[PDB]
Formats: structure tokens, C-alpha cells, sequence
């Protein structure tokens, strides 16, 4: 059946190039225009404009007039966008999508490809076990964290005991010049200290993986 | 200058009827118009196309509680007894051909939630690890409340609700409906 299946997220620095591709498959490639549509996080669609699957012509939307390039190989049925001079207002989510006209809407969309321009370097981040400031005394629960500090880029994953604990975990959003985020979670007071309980913090773009366990203060 | 207008934000009890305004440019007015629905890490889903006169055919999968309906400029979306999994931002668009060339323009979208809890905070000191190296971070994890908007007091960074919210100070006190 239909799809379009795009290339995977991309880093790349101010003043270099990207080129980010689509994948067409289940019908005839050269029949169907390629549009393209941008996605700034947290803004709108911005429709960049389409490409002649046949002609190879492409259609630039105005604000896209420059920098901006769709390609294709139609014998693999795929187009391709090319962002040139990158700069950080790049940083977006790209979608290829088809459009069918006889009824008008576009009917079928790529999943999508992520794209950060950024100047910031690819870092590991320091971990640090947060233990209540306190002693429980008569509390029935206890609640843990770990502080995931000064990362690039994003994600990391956070874990408890090996994924063991999996209830009560919370994994906060990460705040702003690098990354930093926390996770807690929540256990029975009769669980710790007198049980070990520790985070595993997994960093891949620096292929970093931490555990540190959580020991009272 | 073909512009469609968007109410960008707004939130619905659990089965209240629903009603999104599309509002085209006025020398477009009679534009037949698409409507879209996008879930947070996913690409737009067609829903609808919308005729000037109310005349509507909906995409696959979307439910009857869907309708559409036109007053001039305005298109509307109308969603009867309202669900969660009708959550999403909803996206107008509108194409043209203008001097042999197509064009296309989406509104800004209007982000759909569905709807009370008291925040509960944790607060942690900094580690002796991170001491020795000098820095200090108070940490203030803010969960179980509702609805999402809070405030943040306390060199602050304080994230936006997904509800659940973080602060960090490099007192925690979080304002909420009071």
C-alpha cells in the first residue's frame, strides 16, 4: 500500500548543507507532484512549495526562493529537499507529502524529518543522585531523583533499577546554553534506603550510559 | 494575500460540543478549504474539505460527531460530544492558482484539549557531588495538577507543562488557579 517513508533527524552546523529525503511507494511516483511543507517547533506549516515528478520542474513558495532545492530519482521513487547555508530559524520538522486533485486535499505524508542547526557542541551530561533532605520518619512513600545536567543534544533516556521500577517513575521535559532535565520516582519507605535504588542515565549521541545510585545524605 | 485565520488555542470539557472558525481573507471568501488534524509526533491527517455553502466530505476514519459548516469567510469545524482522542491541533489550509501557479497556505493551527488537581512539589538540594565541584542546583518537580498552567518563583529555568513541570534555581513556590 501507500507510503512515504523520509530519511532520519539531522545536526547540523550554521553555514552547512543538508539534503533530506522521501520515499514513495505503492503507486506510479511520477504521476504525483512532491510538495514539501516545514514545521518550526511549536509554529505553524509553512508550505514550501512542490516538484514535478515527471519534469523534474520544481515550484518555490515565496518565503522558500533561494537557499531551498527539491530534487528526485524517480526510477527510486524518491525526492529530496536540500537546505543550504543553514542557519538556526531551519531548525524544523520537514514533511514530503502527496496531494490528490480531481476532491483536494493531500492524502498521504511522510513521517516526517527533524532538523537542529545549532552552534552547541555534542555533550555528555553529569549526573547527579538527588536524595531527600531529609530522613522519612513516618511517611508512608519516598520520593528519589537524578539530575541530568548540561547535555547536547537531545534526548537521554532515564531509567530505574534496570527499568525494575517502572511505577512512580516521573521523567521531567528538559529545560535551556545546553540541555538539563530530572527524573524521579516514588517508592514505599520500606523499599528504601533499605533496598538499592538506582538511575541509568543513557546519553546516545555521546554514547554515554551512567548509573548512579541514590544514598541517603 | 490569501490568509487563513486561526483561534490558535482552546479547551473543551469532556462531551461539550466543540466549535474551530477558519476565517478566510475576504477576497477569497467563496474557497473551498481543507481541514487537518495533527497528534503531537506525527504528520497531518486529512479530515475534511469544506465548501462555501456548507457542503462537506469528510477522510476516512473521522467519526460522525465531525461536521463542517460555512458563513461567508468563516469555515467551521464542529466537533459534538467531545473526546479525548479528539485531542490534536487542527489545521486549516487553502490552495490557489495564481498566473499558472499553485499555491498553498495553512492557517496557524488551533491547538484542541479535553478537560481539578492541586500541584504536589518535590524539592531537592543539591548532591555533595555537585557541591565539591562547586555548583549548586535546587531542583523543584512539580506533578499531578490541573489544568496546566502554572507559575514559577523562586537564575531560574522553569519548563513548560506536558501534567508535570520542572524549575531549576542554579523556597519553590508555584502558583496555580491561586
Amino acid at each position: 500500500s501507500i507510503q512515504l517513508v523520509q530519511s532520519g533527524p539531522e545536526l547540523k552546523k550554521p553555514g552547512e548543507t543538508v539534503r533530506i529525503s522521501c520515499k514513495a511507494s505503492g503507486y506510479s511516483f511520477t504521476t504525483y507532484g512532491m510538495n514539501w511543507v516545514k514545521q518550526a517547533p511549536g509554529k505553524g506549516l509553512k508550505w514550501m512549495g512542490w516538484i514535478n515528478t515527471y519534469s523534474g520542474v520544481p515550484t518555490y513558495a515565496d518565503d522558500f526562493k533561494g537557499r531551498f532545492a527539491f530534487s528526485l530519482e524517480t526510477s527510486a521513487s524518491t525526492a529530496y529537499l536540500q537546505i543550504n547555508i543553514l542557519k538556526n530559524e531551519d531548525t524544523a520538522t520537514y514533511f514530503c507529502a502527496r496531494r490528490r486533485s480531481d476532491s483536494n486535499y493531500f492524502d498521504y505524508w511522510g513521517q516526517g524529518s527533524t532538523l537542529t542547526v545549532s552552534s552547541a557542541k555534542t555533550t555528555p551530561p553529569s549526573v547527579y543522585p538527588l536524595a531527600p533532605g531529609s530522613a522519612a520518619q513516618t511517611n508512608s512513600m519516598v520520593t528519589l531523583g537524578c539530575l541530568v545536567k548540561g547535555y547536547f543534544p537531545e534526548p537521554v533516556t532515564v531509567t530505574w533499577n534496570s527499568g525494575s521500577l517502572s511505577s512512580g517513575v516521573h521523567t521531567f521535559p528538559a529545560v535551556l546554553d545546553l540541555y538539563t532535565l530530572s527524573s524521579s520516582v516514588t517508592v514505599p519507605s520500606s523499599t528504601w534506603p533499605s533496598q538499592t535504588v538506582t538511575c541509568n542515565v543513557a546519553h546516545p549521541a555521546s554514547s554515554t550510559k551512567v548509573d548512579k545510585k541514590i544514598v541517603p545524605r | 494575500q490569501l490568509v487563513l485565520t486561526q483561534s490558535s488555542s482552546a479547551s473543551f470539557s469532556l462531551g461539550a460540543s466543540a466549535k474551530l472558525t477558519c476565517t478566510l481573507s475576504r477576497q477569497h471568501s467563496t474557497y473551498t478549504i481543507e481541514w487537518y488534524q495533527q497528534q503531537p509526533l506525527k504528520p497531518p491527517k486529512f479530515v475534511m474539505e469544506l465548501k462555501k455553502d456548507g457542503s462537506h466530505s469528510t477522510g476516512d476514519g473521522i467519526p460522525d460527531r465531525f461536521s463542517g459548516s460555512s458563513s461567508g469567510a468563516h469555515r467551521y469545524l464542529s466537533i459534538s460530544n467531545i473526546q479525548p482522542e479528539d485531542e490534536a491541533i487542527y489545521i486549516c489550509g487553502v490552495g490557489d492558482t495564481i498566473k499558472e501557479q499553485f499555491v498553498y497556505v495553512f492557517g496557524g493551527g488551533t491547538k484542541v484539549t479535553v478537560l481539578k488537581s492541586t500541584p504536589t512539589l518535590t524539592v531537592f538540594p543539591p548532591s555533595s557531588e555537585e557541591l565539591k565541584e562547586n555548583k549548586a542546583t535546587l531542583v523543584c518537580l512539580i506533578s499531578n495538577f490541573s489544568p496546566s498552567g502554572v507559575t514559577v518563583a523562586w537564575g531560574v529555568d522553569t519548563s513548560n507543562p506536558t501534567f508535570m513541570a520542572s524549575s531549576f534555581l542554579h523556597t519553590c513556590q508555584v502558583t496555580h488557579e491561586g
